[PDB]
């Protein structure tokens, strides 16, 4: 009935936009402009008024100043209807014009691909209150993470330093991704998860320098809280032996110390750093002038359990009523992330006996099933 | 093939069939017993082809043979529970339903649900099929439907419930079965009726709705869903209860901001807090405190509201002191305002009329006392242009500003009566849009009897029909369709097709908006009008009166009326703009009607190239999404002039009180494009002030409360300020141009003050993010995309709702808006 | 070690410190300069690098003893609010090789510690804690 | 109610556009010359000698482009473009004179997807696996049903389960399955093996294995066949010897991918094992990877089944019977059984015989058995 | 023209000014490995119907591992004798990056007259050149000889009744995707030594060049034993040079002895 009124009126549109197409005419083969008119051609005097290219201005040498600039051509120039001199900087992108060569505008840096897209501007789907079993540590999270940032005011009358670096640590599964997440998403500041393996490249040379150019780009923005993934991958014990010639990994976890608390100050940027084995970590890394705050993640108790069992069946569909407080008892020694193929066992249960309902009759084979495997 | 334990068991079930002939020992009860054994076991098992079914075809008629044979007893029933199954998976489209289901009533443990699936269908299919008769078989539908609805709700399909229930017309029968659990999934879909199949018929749904919320006693969304009715009968009623304090303070509030003006004297409890709510009084100071929270009182000179360091005739005076009275809306602009006041005042020339003195009033909207005391203070006198500005500016102040004083009304019916043709359009202009929505009856008899301007001009009789349609609001006032008669009668040949002519219908659709079905009646006078007139304008008469609809008869009549091509394009633009002023509320068809619109404007005359930016502003008013703004963008830097003004001021309606980046850039960008355009600049610079509105703390919106609330007064304005723009080369670039204020008046917030009991700005941390449409979903959806926690001073924006937090606290609604109440009552922390 | 032959790479380090030796070691008097060189895989490092006109007065730093861990966490205590009443001496005896910046980590930690509740006092123990069944 | 939405709206779309479209139609005029000057204009708008390739993209009407000689010029793009396009590293069109991006054109990928998606509908199908049907079943339920009713899932709550291994000893129809999936799912397959992603150098094992992840999500929602693992890192060792290391970084960045901090589309992963005791215990993790199934030794009837099925295209003898075959209660996978076959009718073919005969299946059994 | 005869890879003209296309510009002893090869390759060639009843495809790839002088020769040589059908040979490394982008289309050409002569005989001599197991990097995105291993794969799957003898002299270097079903299926190695077949690659190799009788060409093959194949060319021609040294054109079992001599 439903079904087939469905797939009726789906005709009808398919059908629809197939006769507009037909009739109208609509494409763009090689290039196009579909949106009508589009007319540029004040677009194209200015381009011409425009079009400038860009090098990297080195040196601002005299008191009328002199900007001297890099590229396939090298050249001294200087003067623009640009201000802020330089824009009181240096190592800049400086884009500047042809045709004389003195008129330019500023540009960011560039970064490459790698750290562009590993912003990571997205915002993860998860909120505080859907955890459960870790009260403790993530309490010592939000304080480190947000009493710094939010109304910390009374975080420095106290003349007490402000914690920087937390090492999220414990067995494979325990919510330290979820709360990561949560974290991010609740958070409002330069937010920058990294991947180990993105740091892992041809020979040496690479990790250094995505390092320094992440870091810097850091410092550039106003407060970063970097979110270090894949740590046991990046840098591990220092001794050599045979790697001699993989020394590459440990090279570039040096630079990461360095920039972490060098002969400089490292600024406004809080690290999370995700690991499950939290003992082949160099110790120089584990320093706690880098780590302030290491957070341990342990398995769930009853009551944990129990929350994230009603967290996890948030979802509809479920049975009117369930004991949840018994689902974790007849579930000891189960990970949060047991809790959710759990769940997820009991609704495939559900499809596999037709039923829209997940009964704790449902939940009850699931937690069967997944204890015997 | 087939495997030899499934051939054996069709093997023993068809044996049983054909033995089964007649009634005798095995055959009757326990051979029809071992066939419902295998029914539960079908039921029980997988929807993978069962094997009794798909075997037994012939089976089937042959169990109506014996059906038809046995004569009646214990049999005729249990029987039918194999017929009715066989029926199911093959035949038997509703004589299976009727006997098989008038035995065995409801219990349907041995079918599953696919079962009671297929019955719901086919009762519901019944009765739709079966028109206004058949009682004595509708009788058994009505037992059908009992044994059906609970069932439903107890299982999950509390969707297909709701199904059942609208496609049998048993809008008042869950009354009944109704949950604690399930109320809010019911009163979510009954909501989520932009079909609305019955409404048009009548308000059905919204009826059952109602009745289940006053069971209830969930006073704000009931009151929401009484105002969604159009009956103030209906919402007195429901606010009547007032049982609880916090409750009834919260839907005054919800009364106060909708501006529907409630009616009682010192009789009731909390009746000076609840009339003090309602008129909004406090408004005004809570709109400063939270500025004051993140301090943004500070007046911006025009250029840096603009950028004009990144490279003064009437026009770019006059709309500089427009870009700062919308950018600084009721801030106080004081030193700025003064200054701003001497240069316009010394520029005062042609144009440079009242118009900047009700900016003045705009900057002091709202601000009764701040307003009040600077006009009072520093206005008057001579220059009737001026005394005419601080009439128009106690209307802006007053402007959905409600108090027993009228310190508006007073002075504008004062000098309603002067001489002076323009000052006294001004005067009933201001006294219309102070109480705009008040519906009163004060004004409307001191108004009405002056509506004949013969004596004065059309364009005064037109403005002085907008303020009776401002105050009617879709009442239908009969006195204002016969004041409107009257002006017919003193109509001219010419006048109507000279300028403002559109006011008069305008001013008839205030009166009869969205009515319904007396839309009809409006066309009816529509007809009675036949003025030596060109339509149109009757098309727009029509337009007006009908809107608020979700379905496209309407959309089509004009679609088409509109599509005869007019080689007159007006009536085409009225065409147009009445399908958007039916398309206004669901998602995907305002999207599409901007298709349409865009499918419009690329083949279409250039009328309808000039109507179709002001369509798209209607539709996306204040929500500036990048596709729409490329393309109004693009069709702004046409060569038509015409075209030209309605896509920049629909583009800054768009962006109106968004302050976005891009926006603003591309409007920077466009305004140097258009240096040696005057009125082009001009538009720009309202479009930057549209941009810039309040700094982005007010926005004027038609929906509300999460799309689902319609703005009575709101829709008046916009449509007022549309209509004018139909014709921007005429109506605006000229003489009137304070339609802009009217639009002033029509503004609004977007805010979400958290002020608890006794008004105590209580503070909260909030989870803001887009919203997801909870219906349908799994679970209890995340209402917030992207999780922004920033405490209760919050904006909000076009499309983002609000989470609170995990317990802190338990709001009294949750359509969390505007002023609300948070109970600080936590179950357990 | 410079002779060591595994891949790539390595060949470039020791061309780097090929260049360091020579930039102080060639012909010329750098008389205006002054290296000095930070290191902690003392063991390892080029025999050459090592010293003698390259890099001489190799300073050491040892393990801070009880008083230097009591005088470490004194400094870092200096601008903390702490109460009249400290054990600084017996902290640093709980040190219990607690060399490395963890001093500093665990004044922070206390700071963090005492504001949970808002005070200015050491408890002393809840220090260790936040230093860091069968018998006993 | 949401049919009715559904149905009332796309009504309205049908009656609109339709109607007003064909009324212009019918005055087709205005339309076709306007667009002729239209594209006249473009073409006006330089089309000479011209390229650009895209190295980043500043906002709306401003980007660099960068030429082969490195002219990386900034310019103002002319919104004739399709925009939305002009993803970086893009081959744009830039104007001789001004380089104004008018236009982008790769129309060219890397072939790594036609290297790794061979045969997307192999020859054997669910028909061509004899028996099985319970892990048929279950790996239905964990696959296509998700993707084919994209509807039960989304109507009762819960996501379908991720990660599926497979595990049974060396031949048991993993590929098999995998492929007759491939074949009956619409999805673009992916078929990945053990021994190539081990690369030579550090850092291009795992930066081939997220390129591989960043494939599937693109280019279709589909299944990813991840064969062998166990001879990569095998759990998470000592980590000392500087090849096991950087193997146990490439899984981590496996598990990353298998599920990470940010997300993951609708693309599922298939996991063949020989060997499951010695996989990583945390790879496995309930979270990420789920019914795991065991493909075991196939039985007396489970052989006969496979006898046949293979046989299916084998015109077998008279006298030839497939029952000495299944006498053999030892180690016989169904590729097992394929070679018994294969051996039986090339024996055939050699001593001549059009016909195979029992002696030769016999024959074929002793030389396929290895121990 | 409108392209009406270019192929997407052609020289043509372009003004200096206003580019503008104009003006198109223009261009013994092995008789085990000999019986396993005669079966496998004809047998399916001959008699196709000797699958039907098998229901069972004709097999389309044979690969030949053998050292490096001994073998891939011989039995060429006897397959291309021994067999009526087209015997196309595009031995070594002809499709190294010598000539790359129309590498793909000498594939195509390969292709079209494989067809066109059909049944036919792709002779394929060491493979290793070409044909190197697909490992490190490119794995599918490099346009190199990895790209022309693709569409040659691609191309391959179906063959109906052309058959593929690759080649090569070590059997390590391997490749997965080509050696699955539907591609290069069944493979054979060569031995080494052997003393008739030394003692005739000797003569066939001897052949061009002014030998002299009274000579005995089997007691130099077995002089020389520890002797690989084109070994036995190489001394061949130090025999040659031994043969201009003595100042006269009489090669000479003489000439040969010393070549022997000096090449072990
Ligand atoms: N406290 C918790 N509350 C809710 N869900 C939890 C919690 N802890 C674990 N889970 C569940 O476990 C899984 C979380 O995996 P996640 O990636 O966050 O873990 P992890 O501790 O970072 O370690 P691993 O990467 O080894 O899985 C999800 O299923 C999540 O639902
Ligand atoms: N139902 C079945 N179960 C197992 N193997 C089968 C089945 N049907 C056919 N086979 C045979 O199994 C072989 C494939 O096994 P494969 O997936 O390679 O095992 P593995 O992946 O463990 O090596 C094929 O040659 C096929 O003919
Ligand atoms: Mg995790
Ligand atoms: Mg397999």
């Amino acid at each position: 009935t439903y079904s087939r009124q469905i797939k009726q009126v789906e005709d009808d549109i398919q059908q629809l936009l197939k006769k507009i197409n037909e009739l109208t005419g609509i494409k763009e083969s090689d290039t196009g402009l579909a949106p009508p008119a589009l007319w540029d051609l004040a677009a194209d005097k200015q381009t011409l008024q425009s079009e400038q290219p860009l090098q990297v201005a080195r040196c601002t040498k005299i008191i009328k100043y002199i900007i001297n600039v890099k590229q396939f051509a090298k050249f001294v120039v200087d003067l623009s209807d640009q201000v802020a001199p330089t824009d009181i900087e240096e190592g800049m992108r400086v884009g500047v014009d042809r045709n004389k060569y003195q008129i330019h505008i500023p540009l960011p840096p560039k970064i490459d691909p790698t750290v562009t897209m590993m912003q990571v501007e997205e915002k993860p789907d998860v909120t505080y209150s859907d955890v459960g079993g870790c009260k403790e540590q993530i309490e010592k999270l939000r304080e480190v993470v947000e009493t710094p940032l939010l109304h910390p005011e009374r975080f420095v009358n106290l003349g007490i330093e402000p914690p920087k670096g937390v090492l999220l640590f414990g067995p494979p599964g325990t919510g330290k991704t979820l709360c990561a997440r949560a974290v991010a998403n609740r958070t409002d500041a330069c937010f920058i998860r990294v991947i180990g393996s993105e740091l892992v490249q041809k020979y040496v040379g690479e990790g250094a320098r995505m390092v320094r150019e992440l870091f810097e780009m850091a410092r550039t923005k106003k407060a970063c809280l970097i979110f270090f993934d894949e740590i046991d991958a990046i840098g591990g014990a220092r001794f050599d032996d045979g790697a001699g010639g993989d020394n590459e990994v440990q090279r570039t976890m040096l630079e990461l110390i360095n920039q972490l608390d060098g002969f400089d100050p490292r600024g406004n940027i809080k690290v999370l750093m995700a690991t499950n084995r939290p003992d082949t970590l160099d110790p120089a890394l584990m320093r706690p002038g880098r780590l302030d705050r290491k957070i341990e993640f342990s398995l769930p108790d009853l009551e944990g359990r129990t929350h994230i069992f009603k967290i996890h069946a948030r979802s509809m569909s479920v049975e009117r009523d369930i004991r949840f407080e018994l689902l974790a008892r007849l579930c000891p020694n189960s990970t949060g992330a047991e809790i959710r193929s759990v769940c997820t066992e009991a609704g495939m249960f559900a499809i596999r006996a037709r039923r829209k309902i997940a009964t704790e009759k449902d939940f009850l084979e699931a937690v069967n099933k997944v204890i015997k495997s | 093939e087939l495997s030899e334990e499934d051939k054996q068991l069709q093997d023993e079930l068809e044996m049983l069939v054909e033995r089964l002939g007649e009634k005798d020992t095995s055959l009757y009860r326990p051979a029809l017993e071992e066939l419902r054994r295998q029914i539960r076991s079908s039921t029980t098992s997988m929807t993978s082809v069962p094997k009794p079914l798909k075997f037994l075809r012939p089976h089937y008629g042959k169990l109506k043979e014996i059906y038809e044979n046995m004569a009646p007893g214990e049999n005729k029933r249990f029987a039918a529970d194999i017929i009715s199954v066989l029926a199911m998976t093959m035949s038997g489209e509703r004589e299976c339903l009727k006997y098989r289901l008038v035995g065995s009533q409801e219990e349907l443990a041995s079918w599953g649900h696919e079962y009671v699936r297929h019955l719901a269908g086919e009762v519901a299919k019944e009765w739709q099929e079966l028109d206004d008769a058949e009682k004595v078989q509708r009788e058994p539908l009505l037992t059908l439907v009992k044994e059906i609805v609970p069932y439903n709700m107890a299982h999950n399909a509390e969707h297909e419930a709701c199904d059942l229930l609208m496609e049998i017309e048993q809008v008042d029968m869950l009354e009944k079965d109704i949950d604690e659990n399930a109320y809010a999934k019911v009163c979510l879909y009954l909501t989520s009726c932009v079909n609305y199949v019955p409404e048009p018929e009548n308000s059905a749904l919204l009826r059952c709705a109602l009745g289940v919320f006053r069971k209830f006693s969930r006073f704000p969304e009931a009151l929401r869903l009484a105002l969604m009715l159009n009956d103030m009968e209906l919402v007195e009623d429901i606010f009547t209860s007032c049982k609880d304090v916090v409750v009834q303070k919260q839907m005054a509030f919800m009364l106060g901001r909708h501006g529907v003006f409630l009616e009682l004297s010192e009789d009731v409890e909390e009746y000076e807090d609840l009339t003090e709510i309602m008129s909004n009084v406090q408004l005004n100071s809570n709109f400063l405190a939270l500025a004051r929270e993140l301090d943004i009182m500070e007046p911006k000179v025009p250029d840096d509201i603009y950028k004009t360091h990144l490279e003064d005739s009437a026009r770019m005076n006059l709309a500089s002191s427009f870009v700062n009275g919308f950018v600084n809306a009721a801030f106080g602009q004081d030193k700025l305002l003064t200054d701003d006041g001497n240069k316009w005042l010394y520029k005062n020339k042609d144009h440079g009329m009242l118009s900047a003195a009700a900016s003045l009033g705009m900057i002091l909207l709202w601000d009764v006392d701040g307003g009040l005391t600077q006009i009072d203070k520093y206005l008057y006198s001579s220059e009737d242009y001026i005394k005419s500005g601080a009439l128009l500016a106690c209307g802006i102040v007053n402007s959905g500003v409600r108090n027993e004083c009228d310190p508006a009304l007073a002075l504008l019916s004062d000098y309603v009566l002067h001489n002076s043709n323009t000052m006294r359009l001004g005067s009933i202009f201001g006294l219309g849009l102070a109480y705009a929505g008040s519906n009163r009856e004060d004004v409307l008899t001191l108004l009405l009897p002056v509506m004949g301007d013969s004596k004065s001009s059309m364009e005064v009789a037109g403005v002085t029909a907008l303020a009776c349609g401002m105050i009617a609001v879709g009442s239908c006032n009969g006195d204002v369709t016969s004041t409107i008669l009257q002006t017919i009668m003193e109509k001219s040949e010419t006048e109507l097709k000279d300028t403002y002519a559109r006011w008069l219908p305008l001013g008839l659709g205030l009166n009869h908006l969205g009515k319904g079905e007396a839309i009809e009646a409006i066309l009816a006078a529509l007809e009675v009008v036949s003025e030596p007139f060109r339509s149109f304008a009757n098309t727009l008469v029509d337009v007006c009166a009908y809107a608020g609809s979700g379905n496209v008869l309407k959309v089509q009549q004009l679609l088409h009326i509109c599509s005869e091509h007019f080689d007159m394009g007006a009536h085409q633009g009225v065409a147009v703009l009445g399908i958007a002023l039916i398309a206004m509320g669901e998602e995907i068809g305002a999207e599409m009607a901007l298709r349409t619109f865009g499918h419009l404007l690329r083949y279409g005359e250039p009328t309808l190239r000039r109507a179709v930016p002001l369509a798209l502003a209607l539709i996306s008013v204040s929500n500036p999404r990048l596709n729409i703004l490329d393309t109004l963008s693009k069709f702004s830097h046409d060569a038509d002039p015409e075209v030209s003004y309605n896509s920049i001021f629909a583009m800054g309606m768009v962006g109106s009180g968004t302050n976005n980046a891009r926006l603003a850039a591309m409007l920077r960008q466009l305004a140097q494009y258009h240096a040696k355009d005057p009125n082009n600049l001009f538009m720009v610079r309202l479009a930057q002030g549209l941009t810039h509105l309040g700094k982005g703390t007010l926005t004027l919106c038609p929906y509300h409360s999460d799309r689902q609330l319609m703005s009575q007064v709101a829709v008046a304005g916009l449509l007022t300020v549309l209509v004018s723009f139909l014709d921007v080369r005429n109506i605006i670039l000229g003489k009137s141009h304070y339609v802009l204020y009217g639009l002033v008046a029509a503004m609004q917030p977007r805010m979400l003050v958290t002020f608890d009991e006794e008004l105590r700005p209580l503070p909260v941390s909030v989870r803001v993010g887009q919203a997801v449409d909870v219906v349908g979903q799994a679970g209890k959806p995340k209402t917030i995309t992207g999780f922004q926690t920033h405490t209760t001073p919050v904006l909000l924006a076009h499309g983002e709702r609000a989470e609170l937090a995990t317990e802190e606290f338990l709001p009294v609604t949750p359509i969390l808006e505007g002023f609300v109440i948070l109970r600080k009552n936590p179950n357990y922390d | 070690k410079r002779f060591d032959s595994e891949k790539a790479g390595d060949r470039e380090v020791q061309r780097t410190m090929l260049e360091l030796l020579n930039q102080l070691d060639g012909f010329q008097p750098n008389t205006q300069v002054k290296v000095i060189a930070a290191t902690n895989r003392v063991d390892i490092l080029d025999p050459a690098l090592l010293r003698s006109g390259r890099l001489d007065r190799k300073i050491e730093f040892p393990m801070p003893n009880e008083e230097a861990r009591a005088r470490i966490m004194q400094i870092h205590s200096r601008k903390m609010n702490v109460s009249p009443d400290v054990n600084y001496e017996e902290l640093a005896r709980c040190t219990d090789d607690f060399n490395g910046a963890q001093c500093k980590a665990v004044c922070v930690e206390a700071g963090m510690i005492a504001l949970r509740r808002g005070a200015t006092e050491l408890t002393h123990e809840d220090y260790m804690e936040g230093i860091l069944q069968y018998y006993a | 109610r949401l049919k009715l939405l559904k149905l009332e709206r796309i009504k309205d779309y049908l009656l609109m556009e339709e109607e007003f479209i064909r009324n212009q139609e019918q005055m087709k005029p205005l339309e076709e010359k306007q667009e002729e000057e239209r594209s006249k204009v473009d073409d006006l708008r330089g089309t000479p000698m011209s390229v650009g390739t895209l190295e980043e993209i500043i906002d709306d009407n401003h980007a660099i482009v960068s030429t082969s000689v490195g002219s990386e010029h900034y310019v103002s793009i002319l919104s004739f473009v399709d925009k939305d396009l002009l993803e970086p590293g893009c081959s744009v069109l830039l104007n001789h004179k001004v380089h104004a991006v008018i236009g982008v054109l790769m129309d060219d990928t890397d072939p790594l997807v036609t290297v790794m998606k061979v045969e997307k509908a192999p020859q054997e199908t669910y028909a061509d696996i004899g028996g099985l049907d319970n892990q048929i079943q279950e790996i239905k339920e964990s696959v296509e049903l998700p993707l084919t009713h994209p509807e039960y899932y989304e109507e009762m709550g819960i996501k379908p389960p991720k990660g599926v291994i497979l595990y049974g000893p060396p031949g048991t129809g993993k590929t098999l399955l995998a492929k007759a999936v491939a074949n009956q799912t619409s999805a673009t397959f992916l078929r990945v093996v053990g021994s190539e992603l081990i690369q030579k150098y550090l850092g291009d094992g795992p930066k081939l294995v997220r390129e591989l992840f960043r494939v599937a999500e693109e280019h279709a929602p589909s299944i990813v066949f991840i064969d062998e693992i166990d001879a990569i890192g095998t759990k998470r060792y000592d980590s000392n010897s500087g090849g096991e290391r950087e193997i146990q970084r490439t899984m981590l960045e496996l598990l990353n991918q298998l599920d990470g901090f940010d997300s993951r589309g609708d693309v599922k992963v298939i996991m063949a094992t020989n060997r499951i005791e010695t996989l990583d215990p945390a790879l496995i993790r309930p979270g990420r990877i789920d019914r795991k199934i065991e493909f075991p030794l196939p039985d007396e009837k489970t052989k006969k089944r496979i006898f046949q099925i293979h046989t299916s295209r084998m015109t077998l003898a008279d006298d030839v019977t497939l029952d000495d075959l299944i006498m053999a209660k030892d180690d016989l996978s169904g590729a097992d059984i394929k070679a018994i076959c294969t051996e039986a009718g090339l024996m055939a073919l050699r001593e001549r015989r059009m016909k195979v005969t029992n002696e030769d299946f016999k024959k074929s059994k002793e030389n396929v058995l290895y121990k | 023209i409108d392209i009406n005869d270019v192929t997407p890879n052609c020289r043509v003209a372009l003004r200096n000014d206003s580019y503008t296309l104009h003006k198109i510009l223009p261009n013994g002893g092995l008789d085990k490995q000999i019986k396993e090869i005669k079966e496998v390759i004809e047998l399916p060639v001959k008699h196709p119907e000797l699958f039907e009843a098998l229901g069972i495809a004709q097999p389309k790839g044979v690969l030949l591992y053998g050292p490096p002088g001994t073998g891939k020769t011989l039995l060429a040589r006897a397959v291309a004798h021994h067999t009526d059908c087209t015997f196309i040979r595009v031995s070594g490394s002809e499709l190294v990056q010598k000539f790359i982008g129309e590498g793909a289309r000498m594939v195509r050409e390969l292709f079209v007259m494989a067809r066109e002569h059909a049944p036919s005989i792709i002779f394929m001599d060491e493979i290793d050149s070409i044909g190197s197991s697909r490992l490190e990097g490119g794995s599918g995105g490099d346009s190199e000889v990895q790209r022309t291993m693709l569409e040659l794969l691609n191309q391959l799957d179906a063959t109906k009744n052309i058959k593929v003898i690759m080649a090569t002299n070590r059997i390590d270097i391997l490749d997965s995707a080509l050696l699955r079903p539907g591609r290069i299926d069944r493979k054979i190695e060569f031995p080494p030594p052997n003393e008739e077949a030394r003692l005739d690659i000797l003569k066939i190799h001897s052949r061009k060049m002014n030998l002299t009788r009274g000579i005995n060409l089997r007691k130099i093959a077995e002089l020389m034993p520890g002797a690989s194949g084109a070994e036995v060319k190489g001394v061949c021609t130090e025999a040659g040079m031994y043969a201009l040294r003595e100042r006269r054109v009489h090669v000479t079992q003489e000439d040969f002895e010393m070549a022997v001599a000096k090449v072990m």
